[PDB]
């Protein structure tokens, strides 16, 4: 098309055409915009495109064209600057400086082309980073002088200085070498006195809001690093906290400066510096009260109105007040005359804390936690804040977010429904609120009870009744469990439960009953101490929970199950013993009525119920009694199981129907549930079903294969085959669950393992990829983890069955078979950790695949895989090293040392594996340290490839210099040699070593990096 | 038509394109095809104050596909900065994206979004996410996969841009609808629906 | 003495015959894959003036329409190979995005029961539209 013309550099650049393409991209749409975008990207990425920059700057009538022109220069400046001849550098500098001057002089442009001037200034800063001060010593003085001569230029100088401070102090860590960063920070430090002098003068002269605002913006940056004396030994605190607070244009930025000042490094023993720290706060709070709003103002309302910049201002006020008070409030606590100020500051925070804005609330809550935690320990402080704390109790109680346990919510129709999902993001908020509220309760338990009991009274009588009001209250009441005395709690919980029971009678309809039910369940589950002490109450609660297991409201039902297990986890002892005036332990009563009790529950709820019973049963430590309870608990599933192990043993095809497959799955799921809570105690039940279970695993496996053969791979998607695989998966989960908690490892090895391996391994190996269950690998990891040391031949067998066939599934790309990928490297890790001999038994060809597999893991972006890959590599090296000077260790190094070194370097330097840096560096340090310490007994080089007797150290350096030279040909030999010298000398100090690697990663991105940077220390 | 330029930035693989596609068509794209430079998509929402149109500039997060980079931000009226709560490096880089963005766009409403909260093994803890406070950015936990808070960034931005805190999304009106194939249906029947183990 | 005091979804003329939560997919023919189009309440709406029954489905939170078409007498609910809780069927005139367009839809539900109940109702609506 016509637009492609600009890509032909053999002809002169048509600036008009460039402007057309640019405005087509920025102001057009559809296919024309898409085409223009590609053209511009290609234009920009053309390595000679920068030579067109001056031409574009001079002759273009489009600001975006000139912007793109500057991006092209920026890329040149930051990457290839030292490649240029010296006159081109002078030239580029001159027309950048000249353009800035020119655009500042012309008022019209200065006003309307702010994007372009800011971009021009950043580009200037890039030149400074390369050239300043060494080849430009007069930049700052000439900048300072030029300021006096024009208000537009002075203002823009402040922008340039802001950006320079940013680039040097705030964003240099990743982008420069340690040595260059130090150089530029020192350079700014040495000339700062003059920079500040101009800054102070402008602030004092106080002419032009936009110049003042720009000056304060630069100051905000300077405050990240400048010495405190510039702030405390000049009049600058007075100006910030009075003058600049009064004007709204300068108020935003001044508050942020004052927040940063509150963080400066400051002597703790100087009475005067303390007085100055008090005064600026006092000034600032006075200007807010007189110029912005009084302490009584409704900040909730103001924020919600969202006029102008009010929300951002209130946000910044919160940040200032919380930052200052966290550090300095002690300065205000002892002087009687400073008390009004202390409390006014906190009263503003109380008002800020009422704003409806989650993230702001978190900021304030962080502060309250800091306060109350301090009042909990610091002697004689809490009385000061008694009125503040009392108001805080109200704010927190009235803004309690729904706890994870409460499973009901309100929908748009005004109906109380079960939630669709978990409110994942309010979990942390609840914890924080609870923490503060617990502290406040300890600080004044009388005040808290009174507030809650009377709030509750106003729910009953109806004066303040609402779902919102009863919920927040109920959540708050549950959240302070543990704060009161057992006796106060006794009376408290009694009163609260009486009231909530009264509330349930009063408020009818499914919605009101769901709300009140949820709240009572949350409270009772939160006070197990009370439940332990009050059996009749406990029993009645549990029976009440069982009634809810029959509710048609599914939310209430599900919470009944969760509350049941929550109670049981804490109170199980009281279910297992026979209570006074009861004919039997309540566990006996529960098991007996289990069919009736669980009859309306969904299966996963039935499994939770069973899991709870398992918790109780494991309280019984007499083995005879425990096993009997286990057997009684499992009666229904064992009976269903027994009848299926006959029917399906008669008709291997009867597994065809959905209903039987669902039944079987639920039977095994029930076993998993009970095994989860009983752990080692589950064994006898595992023994009842084990062999038939493994036979079932084989039968189901045959069915899956039969179906895939008859229907194709698509069969694996069908409900039928998915149901059969579910059975195999649950069987594997059950065995995993048991072995992971087993205490008798001898029985695991002598009874469980051989039949397990027989049932699962060949089946995995001989199914097509799409039919292999990644869960097999997961089960095997637990087997190796727990008994691998006892089953060396079994480990060999596991490897043989899964290693090559899984590797071939996952080594074509990074995405196919994600679960297998993850479980595969988990299994290799534990085998390498626990049964390294298994790898020694592999033939050389398969061992090579192992090494391939490890390095393949290095190259994953997926963290699960990547991390294990690095760990395996490190553990492997340690395993070899442990063998000492024997032929396998020798051949290992000869074959694979340099493969690991080069592969580790590749992921270190490719810019796509940055999350792995720490472990990559550790691995590389280990590898280099092996040679540096002469822990490799044989030469790493071929005979005659280098002179005889040549040390491995000398050869390593030679190999690496060659490797880097070819991998990074734009580096000089001196850069490489210096890098390697440092890196190799620093191979005992991970912190310094990592620094040197990071410096290398900076230098590979540019040309002409200084090799002396690697001497940094 | 009232339309606003929204630029969307963040590290490669954080879920920018997937988030936008979800809003555009309703789909969840499982594959990672890196964006090359920028993709521009119109995206309309119906509100109680009329239709608001975002022209979404979904930019490339991978450095090698960055294209014009900050050149994309010119004249943006709002922004979303995206990171991945399962990847800490992506949160570490938020200040860098914010820096490059506000240098070109000095006073615009910006939402910070932590994506992929559907994933069990979360790495960037809730408690750690504080960068937004001093920079006045709105923050949300989101998931483009589970649709957790997926609408919140646009609801907030629309409130800020229209200047009405009480703005709500409203149901678009439903026009009465009007009144070989056998090959096409059979291929559809025999292609399995994805994610058969989800709730819906 | 009188004291002066201080000073369209397009579904108002429709009866809701059936409502269920669903996830709706459309078949991309080119790439052979189902892509999600929306999750929310699928409703059967009978117009009071014409007695015609349509499917209207809106996405949660955004409320954007992902399905809007007459329940044509000719359509046929068909099983997907991967699911016992979905139906696939061909639609020749859905107007959710705007202009009248043909799609192959798949619609999945919370349970098989919900799927079966949907089909029962789909067929009932078809008999209404026949009258
Ligand atoms: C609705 C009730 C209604 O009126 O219909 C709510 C109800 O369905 C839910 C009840 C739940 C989940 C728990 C209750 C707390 C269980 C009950 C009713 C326990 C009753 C216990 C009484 O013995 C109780 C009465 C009070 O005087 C106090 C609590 C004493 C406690 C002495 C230690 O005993
Ligand atoms: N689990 C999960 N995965 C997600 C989510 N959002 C996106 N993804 C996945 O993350 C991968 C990358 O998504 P993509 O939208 O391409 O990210 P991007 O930020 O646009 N990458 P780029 O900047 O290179 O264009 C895809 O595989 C996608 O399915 C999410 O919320 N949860
Ligand atoms: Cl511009
Ligand atoms: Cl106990
Ligand atoms: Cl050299
Ligand atoms: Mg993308």
């Amino acid at each position: 098309g016509a637009m492609e013309g600009i890509l032909d550099f053999s002809n002169d650049l048509d600036i008009a055409l460039l402007d057309q393409v640019v405005s087509t991209f920025y102001q057009g749409s559809g296919v024309q915009q898409k085409q223009a975008q590609e053209i511009l990207t290609k234009f920009q990425d053309n390595p000679d495109a920068w030579q067109k920059a001056d031409q574009i700057l001079q002759f273009s009538t489009n600001p975006q064209s000139k912007f793109i022109a500057l991006s092209i220069l920026d890329k040149l400046i930051t990457r290839k600057w030292k490649l240029l001849p010296n006159d081109h550098r002078i030239g580029i500098r001159n027309f950048v400086v000249g353009m800035i001057i020119s655009m500042c002089q012309d008022d019209e442009v200065f006003k309307t082309q702010k994007n372009l001037i800011n971009k021009s200034d950043l580009t200037l800063v890039q030149i400074l980073k390369q050239e300043w001060p060494q080849n430009w010593p007069e930049f700052i003085p000439e900048l300072i002088g030029s300021s006096s001569s024009s208000v537009n230029v002075c203002e823009n100088n402040m922008i340039v200085l802001k950006l320079l401070s940013e680039e040097v102090f705030d964003f240099s860590a990743e982008q420069m070498t340690q040595a260059k960063a130090l150089h530029l920070k020192n350079s700014m430090s040495k000339e700062f006195e003059q920079i500040f002098k101009l800054c102070f003068q402008v602030l004092e002269q106080g002419s032009s809001s936009s110049l003042i605002v720009a000056t304060l913006e630069s100051l905000l940056r300077y405050l990240h690093w400048i010495p405190y004396r510039y702030i405390y030994e000049t009049n600058i605190l007075e100006l910030l906290s009075t003058k600049f607070m009064t004007s709204p244009d300068t108020r935003a930025i001044t508050l942020k400066c004052l927040t940063e000042v509150s963080n400066l490094k400051i002597p703790q023993d100087n009475d005067l510096i303390k007085r100055q720290t008090v005064l600026f706060f006092q000034n600032t709070l006075q200007q807010i009260a007189t110029s912005v709003m009084p302490v009584t103002a409704d900040l909730k309302a103001t924020y919600a109105n969202a006029n102008g910049n009010d929300q951002s201002f209130l946000q910044d006020l919160a940040m200032f007040l919380t930052t200052y008070l966290a550090r300095n409030r002690a300065l205000l606590e002892s002087d009687e005359s400073l008390r009004e100020l202390l409390l006014n500051a906190h009263q503003y925070l109380i008002q800020l804390s009422k704003i409806e804005e989650r993230e702001l609330f978190k900021t304030t809550l962080d502060y309250w936690h800091n306060l109350v935690a301090d009042l909990f320990y610091e002697p004689l402080k809490k009385h000061i804040y008694e009125e503040i704390c009392s108001q805080l109790r109200l704010v927190i109680i009235e803004n309690m977010v729904r706890p994870e346990e409460v499973l009901v919510v309100e929908n748009d129709e005004g109906e109380i429904v079960r939630e669709f999902v978990k409110e994942s993001d309010t979990i942390q908020l609840y914890k924080s609120e609870r923490e503060v509220l617990v502290y406040l309760t300890h600080l004044n338990v009388i005040d808290t009870e009174e507030i809650m009991i009377s709030k509750l009274a106003r729910q009953i009588d109806g004066s303040e009744w609402s779902w919102h009001n009863i919920n927040t209250l109920s959540w708050a009441i549950g959240s302070i469990s543990g704060t009161m005395s057992e006796d106060t709690e006794k009376r408290f919980v009694v009163t609260v439960i009486k009231d909530l029971l009264d509330l349930c009678v009063k408020k009818r309809g499914k919605d009101n009953k769901a709300v009140v039910a949820s709240d009572i369940m949350y409270v009772v589950g939160q006070y197990p101490r009370f439940l332990k002490a009050h059996w009749n109450f406990l029993r009645t609660v549990i029976l009440a929970l069982f009634e809810f297991m029959h509710e048609t409201h599914e939310g209430v039902q599900d919470m009944a199950c969760d509350t049941f297990i929550k109670i049981v986890q804490k109170c199980k002892y009281h279910f297992v013993i026979q209570q006074p005036r009861e004919s039997e332990p309540f566990i006996q009563t529960i098991i007996r009525d289990i069919q009736k009790t669980t009859a309306d529950l969904q299966p996963q709820q039935v499994h939770t119920f069973y899991k709870a019973c398992g918790i109780i049963i494991s309280e019984e430590r007499s083995v005879a009694e425990r096993n009997r309870l286990l057997s009684d608990l499992m009666q229904l599933p064992n009976m269903a199981w027994d009848t299926i192990v006959e029917q399906s043993t008669a008709n291997p095809t009867l597994l065809l129907d959905s209903e039987t497959v669902k039944i079987i799955a639920n039977i095994i799921k029930t076993n998993v549930a009970v095994c989860t809570s009983m752990g080692a105690d589950f064994y006898p039940q595992l023994g009842h079903i084990y062999y038939n279970m493994l036979q079932l695993y084989r039968a189901v496996s045959s069915m899956i294969s039969a179906q895939v053969a008859a229907e194709g791979l698509i069969a694996t998607k069908t409900p039928k085959v998915r149901g059969l695989r579910t059975i195999k998966k649950e069987i594997l989960k059950l065995v995993e669950t048991y072995i992971s908690k087993a205490r008798n490892l001898d029985d695991v090895v002598k009874v469980l393992v051989e039949p397990l391996l027989n049932a699962v391994l060949e089946d995995y190996m001989n199914n097509v990829p799409d039919a292999r269950d990644a869960e097999v690998l997961n089960c095997m990891t637990t087997v190796v983890e727990k008994v691998g040391h006892m089953i060396p031949q079994g480990v060999i067998l596991i490897l043989q069955s899964v290693f090559e066939c899984t590797l071939d599934m996952i080594n074509k790309d990074f995405t196919e078979y994600p679960e297998h990928r993850v479980e595969f490297y988990k299994l290799l890790k534990v085998i390498n950790e626990k049964s390294f001999a298994a790898f020694l038994e592999l033939p050389p060809a398969a061992f090579k695949l192992f090494v391939d597999a490890i390095c393949w893991a290095f190259k994953h972006n997926n963290r699960d895989v990547e991390v294990n890959g690095l760990q395996i590599a490190l553990d492997l090296v340690k395993n070899i090293e442990r063998m000492g000077n024997v032929p396998f260790a020798n051949e290992f190094h000869k074959n694979y040392f340099f493969i690991f070194v080069s592969e580790t370097f590749f992921v270190l330097t490719d810019s796509d594996h940055k999350s792995g840096f720490s472990k990559q560096a550790l691995l590389l340090m280990k590898l280099i340290s092996l040679v540096y310490d002469n822990k490799i007994s044989v030469p790493l080089y071929q005979e005659a490839e280098v002179p005889q007797g040549t040390s491995n150290q000398v050869y390593l350096s030679q190999y690496l210099a060659n490797m880097l030279s070819n991998a990074f040909p734009h580096l000089t030999s001196e850069q490489i040699a210096s890098f390697l010298s440092a890196l190799t000398k620093q191979c005992k100090d991970l912190v310094v070593f990592k620094g040197t690697l990071r410096d290398f990663l900076v230098q590979i991105k540019e040309v002409g990096g200084d090799p002396t940077d690697y001497l940094f220390a | 038509q009232v339309q606003f330029k929204l630029v969307l930035v963040g590290d490669g693989g954080t879920g920018k394109t997937t988030f936008v596609k979800r809003h555009l068509t309703g789909e969840f794209e499982k594959k990672y095809v890196a964006t090359l430079g920028v993709e521009v998509h119109p995206l309309v929402f119906h509100t109680n104050r009329g239709p608001i149109k975002f022209n979404v500039w979904d930019t490339a997060g991978q450095e090698k596909f960055g294209g014009l980079r900050d050149g994309y931000y010119i004249q943006a009226q709002c922004a979303i900065i995206m990171f991945d709560v399962t990847s800490r490096v992506t949160y570490k880089n938020v200040p860098n994206w914010h820096r490059d963005l506000v240098r070109v766009c000095e006073n615009i409403p910006i939402v910070l979004c932590g994506n992929k909260v559907d994933i069990k093994d979360r790495k960037v803890k809730a408690k750690s996410i504080v960068f937004h406070r001093k920079k006045n950015l709105q923050y949300y936990d989101i998931s483009a996969k589970s649709n957790y808070n997926f609408e919140k960034p646009f609801l907030w931005l629309a409130r800020k841009l229209i200047g009405d805190p009480n703005l709500e999304f409203v149901a678009m009106p439903a026009l009465a609808p009007p009144e070989q194939y056998e090959h096409d249906l059979e291929v559809a029947q025999t292609t399995a629906l994805p994610d058969e183990d989800d709730d819906l | 003495i009188h004291f002066e005091p201080v000073v369209k979804t397009m579904e108002e003329d429709e009866e809701v015959l059936y409502k269920v939560r669903a996830k709706l997919f459309r078949f991309d023919k080119d790439a052979k894959e189902w892509k999600e189009r929306g999750t929310g309440d699928c409703k059967f709406l009978k117009n009071k003036k014409t007695n015609k029954v349509r499917i209207l489905m809106r996405r949660d939170k955004t409320l954007k329409i992902c399905a809007n078409h007459i329940i044509a007498p000719e359509y046929t609910l068909k099983p997907n190979v991967g699911s016992d809780r979905s139906w696939v069927y061909a639609c020749t005139a859905d107007i959710a995005e705007g202009e009248a367009e043909a799609f192959t839809f798949a619609i999945r539900f919370g349970s098989k029961e919900n799927a079966d109940k949907f089909k029962e109702e789909f067929e009932k609506a078809q008999e209404i539209n026949k009258k």
